[PDB]
């Protein structure tokens, strides 16, 4: 019985446990999605893999999953285990509701989840989970936020991020171009279009091959919308022709 | 074609196939014996070969043939001990179907449970698949009589003419060629085809001592054993 | 290799290895022999004595399993015991639930059923001794049955285990054990285990003799010193 | 039921051995409002055994047209492409043998476009 | 007694896992079948064949339904489709004696992909090795799912899968459309599964089953001899 083990649990002599580095190298590739905000309202594009010429297109969405009245999450890596994950922490936030009657905020639930996806690298010698996600919210404590996740259990606030195989690229853009306090919901979604034209290699970004949410707030709604097709590709224009102006003024 | 330990236990190789079931397959021929099953239009027949080396032995005692129910009869072969704990737990079952629902229990579903139950083995990590076969044949209301087969991989089939054993293959072809034909069956002619096909299989010319003979029919559902003397009353209607 | 360590591999060419070595770790027990009369049973076994330090009576290796039941083994002592004290509480079990004395049958299937649960998983190994049941009841006659560690149980007319199995059942065959009752049996037990294990193996050795049958109305037990005396006697004549 | 569509296909095999043209032409109008009534598989089998028996014998100048039209239209209102296609194709095939001009040109350029995609 | 509670299921040094590719590898290997959907309900058609003449066709089925309007076909490994018919079965049962309806199809997929999941996870155990075809008609709108060993699903109008499977799609990319019917969408299913077929195809090597808003079925022989007649 102790020939056929594999020993997924153990350290190494050099100090780190591979398991959750091989899951970091698999995240690597398998999707791109990222998350900005900078004012009322905040935006997660995602890029859609699934692009064949026969898909029946139901759910009304395919990444972006909705947790509570007032959160959001995508997610990145192996689709099972996020269905896994997803259902998990559903109840984690309508358990709390039940006991406090009071919305759960956001915090709280990301330290739930990331405990118990924790727990599988310390003891029970069962293979980890694969996934890491961002999340989106809003609550009365500290209005609009934005976090991410890690197979290996920490996480961290932000305020611009990627996840995806060509994060670095997207990572090191978002850093050039951006400023503290000022950018409303109309120049994040047009800085979104940007850096997924420079990640992507397939370039006049078909409109069928990304996908946007924002959320914004209302007086008692804080209400989530996923803009449909018909309001990007007058976008992706504006785009288009404002880069051509700004060239061919160099 | 292997990588790690697919060889040892019961997972997948890289072509996509599992070798330690398909080794009990071929652990089904270490008893070295054969057994053919016919269906005819009114009955079913099942006949096997015995052998006993030595006089000091009880030659009462070395069946094959088991009565599972009053109505449904089965014939094994392969490892010995394999093949009595599936006749025991063939017969827990049906008498359990036969508590619990209140009324006789059909033979397909007797054969599906028995295959469902052996497919765990063939799941898990830590047991081992049962190298023993499975025969069975009953009598069922509005059908008349029914022959099935089941396997240690968990596939069960119906037939209507079966053989299991050393001469598989030889003994199937000259049975399809002898139903290629599309003569009629009778109780006579479907013992007589069944004998022959063994006889002329391993070339023995046998006497009344040596065969054993089970029989099902639309008269007596009841499972029988043939007597040596009225089966040596059929060896030699055989032989004109 | 490594196919041969566990008991829930398959060799490649379909066949456990595990029982194999069991099987052979009893060839190397002494020897015991049983030989079923017209009214009953007779059980024999040669006893080796190490060294002069241990007392007569010393591990006896015919046990007594029940009132009209008696087992003799051979093996390893330890699991012959356990087998033992197993068949003797499942006797009692039985006993107690219907309400009469179990037949042959039934426990020799029942043990050997519990002997064969040890084959199939890889947290336990399977047993090692090898033995003999036998009996006698005034509805059914005599029964004699033999069962050995892979989990396989036959009746016989009469058997032998140990060394020299077939050496002991050449001379075993010769005799006319149909006819004669068990009470010149004796004197020929004696003289087929004097007729082995030659003077070079070992030095000394003794007798070790059991009884059942009509003759005590059913009860099993010791023979009485003085026919051993008699019988062990008549058998030194062989020197001729 | 059945029976009577056998009776129909053997009727008709009988019909075209003999050599004429004018009962196949009444059987086939005879049918036309039984049709709708059984399965669309037995329907369109016996549409196909009762037009290429008809049209694979010798010319009939009255009946060797409206009834290749009215099959047409018949398909058509069942909605079975491959069906209309194969007798589109058999129906310009068979203009040519009456001699015609311009019917079998602009039916074919029709059916290229639909037929290449 | 006791199991091992140790997945067997790891993650290479390349970020892969193994055993899901190689249940994939022994997918691939099974027999073919196809399932088209057009506007008014869905066809399945699956390709079986006996070794020999002394195998009983009609003892066994391919085709087999949840409920009075689920149906599901299979490819791949035999054994392992009728423990996962069996768990569909019970959890239809479940869900129509809590909230007293008929089950949704979604539902259905997402529990059974869930468990196919979960079976790849846990200790001393090996995935499954099938992939299944799942066709509903509720509330109107037909549906068509397909799963995977490794949990995941997706939604089609036209899928292809077994043996020869990129020609199947291939084939139906430049013949299916959104607008026919029924019967045309089982010609063309027959035509495709033509591709890959024995030499004469007969009316008993072939199973097709349809799904329309009166309910699942199993097309009789008769009628499947019907349609490979006046086609091909």
């Amino acid at each position: 019985s102790r020939r056929y083990d594999s020993r997924t649990t153990i350290f190494s002599p050099e100090g780190r446990l591979y398991q959750v580095e091989y899951a970091m190298e698999a995240i690597g590739h398998a999707g791109t999605c990222l998350g900005i905000l900078a004012n009322d309202g905040v935006l997660l594009a995602a890029e859609r893999r699934n692009i064949h010429k026969l898909l029946d297109e139901v759910f009304f969405s395919e990444k972006i999953y909705k947790l509570n009245e007032d959160m959001a999450c995508s997610v990145a890596g192996i689709t099972s285990d996020a269905n896994v994950l997803t259902n998990e922490l559903r109840l984690i936030a309508q358990r709390y509701l039940l006991q406090y009657q009071e919305p759960i905020p956001c915090e709280q639930l990301v330290t739930a989840l990331c405990d118990i996806k924790q727990a599988y690298t310390q003891f029970g010698g069962k293979r980890p989970f694969g996934v890491s996600l961002l999340y989106i919210g809003w609550d009365k404590h500290y209005g609009f936020q934005l976090y991410q996740s890690d197979p290996s259990g920490n996480y961290g606030g932000w305020k611009a991020t990627c996840i995806g195989n060509n994060s670095a690229a997207a990572v090191s853009m978002l850093k050039q171009d951006y400023k503290e306090g000022e950018m409303t919901l109309k120049s994040a979604l047009a800085l979104a279009i940007k850096v997924l034209n420079k990640t992507m290699d397939v370039s006049k970004l078909s409109a069928e091959k990304v996908e946007i949410a924002t959320l914004t707030r209302e007086n008692g709604k804080t209400v989530i919308r996923v803009l449909k097709q018909k309001e990007v590709e007058q976008l992706i224009k504006k785009h288009e022709e404002e880069e051509a102006k700004a060239e061919r003024e160099k | 074609s292997s990588a790690g330990f697919d060889r040892h236990i019961t997972i997948f190789s890289p072509e996509g196939r599992l070798y330690q079931v398909e080794y009990a397959f071929k652990a089904i021929n270490q008893g070295g014996l054969t057994s053919v099953a016919v269906r005819g239009k009114d009955c079913a027949v099942i006949v096997t070969q015995k052998k006993v080396p030595d006089k000091l032995l009880d030659s009462s005692t070395v069946t094959h043939l088991f009565k599972i129910t009053e109505n449904i009869g089965c014939v094994m072969t392969g490892m010995t001990a394999d093949s009595r704990s599936q006749v025991q737990r063939a017969r827990y079952e049906a008498a359990n179907w036969k508590y619990k629902y209140g009324y006789e229990i059909p033979v397909d579903m007797l054969c599906k449970r028995i295959a469902d139950i052996s497919q765990v083995y063939t799941q898990n990590a830590e047991m081992r698949p049962l190298g023993c076969c499975m025969i069975l044949i009953g009598i069922d209301e509005e059908q008349g009589p029914q022959v099935y087969k089941c396997d240690p991989a968990g596939y069960y089939c119906g037939f209507k003419a079966t053989a299991a054993g050393v001469k598989q293959t030889e003994s199937t072809s000259f049975l399809e060629k002898k139903v290629k034909k599309k003569f009629d069956w009778t109780f006579e002619q479907t013992v007589e085809t069944a004998i022959t096909c063994l006889s002329t299989v391993l070339s023995i010319d046998f006497k009344p001592s040596e065969i054993e003979v089970g029989v099902v029919t639309v008269e007596n559902p009841k499972f029988r054993i043939l007597t040596e003397a009225e089966i040596d009353a059929h060896l030699v209607a055989l032989a004109e | 290799t490594g196919y041969d360590l566990s008991a829930s591999t398959f060799s490649p060419d379909g066949r456990v290895f595990q029982v194999e070595y069991a099987m052979k770790a009893v060839e190397n027990s002494s020897t015991a022999i049983g030989i079923r009369c017209k009214d009953g049973v007779v059980f024999g076994v040669e006893k080796l004595v190490l060294s002069k330090l241990y007392e007569e009576g010393s591990n006896k290796r015919l046990f007594n399993v029940d009132r009209h039941v008696g087992m003799a083994v051979a093996g390893l002592l330890a699991d012959a015991r356990s087998l033992a004290d197993i068949a003797r509480e499942e006797a009692s079990n039985f006993r107690s639930n219907f309400g009469y004395n179990i037949p042959l049958k039934h426990l020799a299937d029942r043990v050997a059923m519990y002997v064969h649960a040890y084959t199939l998983y890889s947290a336990v190994r399977p047993f090692g001794c090898s033995f003999m049941l036998g009996s006698y009841s005034v509805n059914d006659g005599a029964q004699l049955y033999m069962i050995d560690p892979s989990g396989v149980s036959y009746g016989y007319w009469g058997c032998a285990i140990g060394k020299a199995r077939q050496a002991a059942k050449t001379e075993i065959e010769k005799l006319q054990m149909k006819e004669m009752t068990c009470r010149d049996i004796v004197k020929e037990v004696a003289k087929i285990i004097y007729i082995v294990h030659d003077e070079v193996k070992d030095k000394a050795f003794e007798l070790e003799l059991s009884w059942v049958g009509e003759l005590t109305n059913g009860r099993h037990e010791i023979v009485p010193k003085d026919i051993r005396e008699e019988a062990e006697k008549y058998a030194k004549e062989s020197l001729k | 039921v059945q029976v009577k569509e056998q009776s129909i296909l053997e009727l008709g095999s009988l019909l075209a051995k003999t050599g004429q043209a004018a009962e196949l032409g009444g059987l086939l109008k005879y049918v036309r409002p039984f049709l709708n009534s059984i399965s669309k598989a037995k329907a369109a089998r016996l549409v196909r055994s009762l037009l290429d028996l008809f049209l694979d014998m010798e010319a009939a100048t009255g009946q060797e047209v409206e009834l290749c039209l009215e099959c047409i239209e018949w398909a058509k209102s069942e909605k079975r492409t491959f069906l209309r296609q194969a007798l589109e194709a058999r129906l310009v095939s068979l203009y040519f043998d009456t001699k015609r001009y311009q019917e079998a040109l602009h039916l074919g350029s029709q059916l290229l476009r639909e037929l290449k995609k | 007694e006791r199991g091992y509670s140790f997945s067997l299921t790891t993650f290479s040094p390349s970020g892969k896992l193994v055993q899901i590719e190689y249940a994939l590898a022994a997918v691939a290997g099974g027999a073919p079948s196809v399932g088209i959907k057009a506007a008014n309900g869905v066809v399945l058609a699956t390709e079986k064949k006996q070794k020999s003449i002394l195998y009983d066709e009609r003892s066994v089925h391919k085709v087999e339904p949840i409920t009075k309007h689920i149906g599901l076909v299979y490819s791949g490994m035999g054994p392992d489709y009728r423990v996962l018919v069996h768990r569909a079965r019970k959890l239809a049962q479940q869900y129509y004696l809590v909230y007293q309806e008929p089950i949704p199809t979604a539902q259905l997929v997402q529990r059974v992909a869930s468990v196919m999941q979960e079976y790849t996870q846990s200790g001393g155990v090996r995935p499954f090795g099938v992939s299944l075809l799942i066709c509903g008609w509720n509330e109107g709108r037909p549906y068509l799912f397909q799963s995977d060993p490794s949990g995941a699903y997706f939604a089609w109008k036209a899928t292809a899968m077994g043996k020869n499977y990129v020609n199947g799609k291939t084939f139906l990319e430049k013949r299916y459309n959104e607008d026919l019917e029924l019967e045309d969408a089982i010609h063309t299913a027959i035509l495709t599964l033509k591709e890959s077929f024995e030499g004469q195809m007969t009316e008993d090597n072939i199973e097709v089953g349809i799904c329309n808003e009166a309910g699942f079925r199993r097309l009789t022989p008769t009628e499947v001899k019907d349609y490979l007649a006046a086609i091909a």
